[PDB]
RNA sequence: CGACGGAAGCGUCGCGGUGACCGCCUUGAAGUACAAUUUCCAUCGAGCGGCGGGUAGAAUCCUUUGCAGACGACUUAAACGCGACGGGGUAUUGUAAGUGGCAGAGUGGCCGCCACGAUCCACUGAGAUUCAGCCCUUUGUCGCUCCGAUUCGU
RNA sequence: GUCUCCAAGGUGAACAGCCUCUGGUCGAUGGAACAAUGUAGGCAAGGGAAGUCGGCAAAAUGGAUCCGUAACUUCGGGAAA
RNA sequence: GUAGUAGCAAAUAUUCAAAUGAGAACUUUGAAGGCCGAAGAGGGGAAAGGUUCCAUGUGAACGGCACUUGCACAUGGGUUA
């Protein structure tokens, strides 16, 4: 018989299976559509989640209750030191999808990236790319390298650069093995893309070259892990009455008599968290460039001299010293987790997307408690230098 | 370097016993000290002096001291067909007047 | 060798070298006695004995980490950094113990002194605790830097 | 499940509960982890029975001293109202 | 077959050193930390049991892990009106 009363089902069937992701680094499932008329430009960037804080800004939203008023909104700090281009890869459009044609690497590869090719770097002989690097040392070898590049210019339809992070510059991560990914190049002709990619071999690409302030971006990563979990927490099914024999944190009926099988739409206990997710429309409130006033937490209204890092350091992360992005809202994953930043696939035309951000105050009090001092000097002056 | 060596350590039992069950807290402190000696001396055979055991249990089974100053003396075992050539003896150590402030690891002379 | 071919190109074409067929010539076929698979090809795969050239690594267990975790698995680390203390930063509580007081409701002795007294004040936003899954780190102290084990080949 | 004798100190009305002395005893197979579900014990913003057959369960009340105590009543009670 | 699976989880709790032994988380001594808390996990007796009492020793089995251990096994001793 029909169910007595109607309510929507618990959970989404579009995020199945709820298994552990087969990767730790966020994978870009789709890159922005390529517009040849635009200059060559990267479409993605890697970063590390440092922590969260809140900011205050004066809203400019005509017709809104908040117009010319102040609002406090949470932000996430993503430390984004420049990436290093170490190779280029070209794909050919075939009836069976894109097929990788060839991969060309730079002559010199850092130790941090070479660690990515080993399970035990210290115990190994460190032979990776040693023979490959030698053909850059001979005229005949150089001709072969150039020939491979010309082959990409002739047949490749999609060009992606091999870029890795400088993870050594963030000592808080306690990791020396850098993260490598393919970043697609959009704009210009195929020849320009290859020339654009080859020109950056062994060079650094700052985050500012990919993203900017006030634009919407997509954040990709793996959510926080939580292990084996029951249906109530995993799927959000309501608890059973107090007097239920054999427990109340369950789904009462997991299926009708027919079909004589448990369906895949029924909530079941299992892995919760550590799932791959792609979240859209995260606005960039601030881009901090090292060596510039933008790197500090100063604002046109608050002239207190202070850094982005709260006193005592970002919990479980450390001190942010490299380029960083201030992103509205929350970011997937734990502290220190590598996150993938991607340009929006949609055309940003809403007023929120085009809104010009103007921060008034950035909170730098300690996040390891009920912090009430924005700077260490303020705290010391409070206690008579303590 | 030298098989026979003695040093004084300050063991932070508070962080090693964090979140431990009350009925196993003091017993777990003995295991943690035994593990600490093995890493600091590399000898599986670790012997705990009864005085040190008394200090660990001085405040009952729950409240183990937050920090304890101990002396670990690695020495040769001279018994017929000993399972191991060396062993470590952990005993209580005196605390200076200032306490455990600014007190690092110290090597005890002959 | 040269050029071309990227949809799975692994092929096509040109030049040179070389064999066969063909051309000419010579010679033979049988008694294999009336048929008995017309064994002989290329598709890789090879397994071996020799003759040349080429190459001189990884994975896993043990340990470590907690961005992970029921167990497996997963993310890290393994001659310089790591590890153990300590210091600083940060945070929680709310002002430690000791000393002194012409503070203290009062009370008991002696000839103001002595004794008792919860509490109060000063030293004292003091003391205690602070990664165990917080941050920085020799001003300073100390240790360890790898005995091994199991496998894997076009 | 199975009759009975002896019975310390403190707190307190109390061979109540809680702690201790004499005497007895650590006998319940151990080790490492800290998932779901469970069993036992807890707590919780704002609302306060809307839950459920039903306030089931839990919470709240609780000792002592002083004041004060209605309907009704078989005049005794009700009453620790 | 199920299956080396269900299962060993009430009665707060063990730790250190040494001795003995082929072998010790489980025996003994000492030290420490806990519990029973006198209507006891203490000290006796009536029923009922019948040698379980004591000493020494011990291959196996048994004491649902283990045991050098013993209310097990073997030998001997022990109850006076
Ligand atoms: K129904
Ligand atoms: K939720
Ligand atoms: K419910
Ligand atoms: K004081
Ligand atoms: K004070
Ligand atoms: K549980
Ligand atoms: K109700
Ligand atoms: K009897
Ligand atoms: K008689
Ligand atoms: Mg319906
Ligand atoms: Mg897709
Ligand atoms: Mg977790
Ligand atoms: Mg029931
Ligand atoms: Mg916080
Ligand atoms: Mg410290
Ligand atoms: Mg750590
Ligand atoms: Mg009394
Ligand atoms: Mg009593
Ligand atoms: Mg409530
Ligand atoms: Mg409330
Ligand atoms: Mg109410
Ligand atoms: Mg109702
Ligand atoms: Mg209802
Ligand atoms: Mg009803
Ligand atoms: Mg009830
Ligand atoms: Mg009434
Ligand atoms: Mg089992
Ligand atoms: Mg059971
Ligand atoms: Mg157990
Ligand atoms: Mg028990
Ligand atoms: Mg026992
Ligand atoms: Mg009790
Ligand atoms: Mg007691
Ligand atoms: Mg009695
Ligand atoms: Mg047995
Ligand atoms: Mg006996
Ligand atoms: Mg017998």
């Amino acid at each position: 018989s029909h169910r007595k009363f109607e309510h929507p089902r618990h959970g989404s069937l579009g995020f199945l299976p709820r298994k552990r992701a087969a990767r730790h680094r966020g994978k870009v499932k789709a890159f922005p559509k390529d517009d040849p008329s635009k200059p060559c430009k990267l479409t993605a960037f890697l970063g590390y989640k440092a922590g969260m804080t809140h900011i205050v800004r004066e809203v400019e939203k005509p017709g809104s209750k908040l117009h010319k008023k102040e609002t406090c909104e949470a932000v996430t700090i993503v430390e984004t030191p420049p990436m290093v281009i170490v190779g280029v890869v070209g794909y050919v459009k075939t009836p069976r999808g894109l097929r990788c044609l060839n991969t060309v690497w730079a002559q010199h590869l850092s130790e941090d990236i070479k660690r990515r090719f080993y399970k035990n770097w210290c115990k190994s002989k460190k032979k990776a790319f040693l023979k490959y690097s030698k053909k850059y040392e001979t005229d005949e070898g150089k001709k072969d390298i150039q020939a491979q590049l010309e082959k990409l210019k002739k047949y490749a339809c999609v060009i992606r650069v091999l870029a890795h992070t400088q993870i050594r510059k963030m000592k808080g991560l306690k990791q020396k093995k850098a993260h490598l990914m393919e970043i697609q190049v959009n704009g210009g002709s195929i020849a320009q893309k290859v020339d654009f990619a080859y020109g950056f071999f062994e060079k650094q690409v700052p985050v500012d070259a990919v993203f900017q302030k006030d634009e919407m971006i997509d954040i990709i990563g793996v959510t926080k892990g939580k292990g084996y979990e029951g249906v109530v927490t995993r799927w959000g099914v309501t608890r059973l009455p107090r007097k239920t024999h054999r427990g109340l944190r369950k789904v009462a009926c997991i299926g009708a008599w027919h079909p004589a099988r448990v369906s895949f739409t029924v909530a079941r206990a299992g892995q919760n968290g550590y799932h791959h997710r792609t979240e859209m429309n995260k606005k960039v409130y601030k881009l901090g460039k090292v060596g510039q006033e933008s790197h500090t937490a100063l604002t046109e209204f608050d002239r207190t001299e202070k850094d982005i890092t709260p006193i005592g350091g970002f919990p479980h992360y450390g001190v942010v010293k490299e380029d960083y992005l201030l992103i509205k809202g929350c970011c997937v994953g734990t502290k220190k987790r590598v996150v993938t930043l991607r340009q929006s696939l949609l055309n940003q035309t809403s007023r929120v997307a085009l809104e010009e951000i103007k921060l008034k105050f950035i909170d730098t009090s300690s996040k390891f408690g009920h912090g009430r001092f924005q700077t260490t000097q303020e705290k010391q002056k409070f206690y008579g230098r303590l | 370097k030298e098989e026979v060596v003695s040093r004084e350590y300050t063991i932070n039992l508070h962080k090693r016993l964090h979140g431990c069950t009350f009925k196993k807290k003091a017993p777990t402190a003995i295991k943690e000290i035994r593990k600490f000696a093995q890493k600091a001396m590399g000898t599986k055979d670790v012997r705990v002096d009864v005085k040190l055991n008394k200090q660990i249990w001085s405040r009952g089974i729950r409240s183990v001291p937050r920090r304890v100053r101990v002396r670990i003396a690695r020495k040769r075992n001279d018994d017929e067909d000993a399972k191991e050539e060396l062993y470590s003896l952990v005993t209580v150590a005196e605390i200076p007047a200032e306490g455990l402030k600014g007190l690092g690891t110290k090597i005890i002379e002959d």
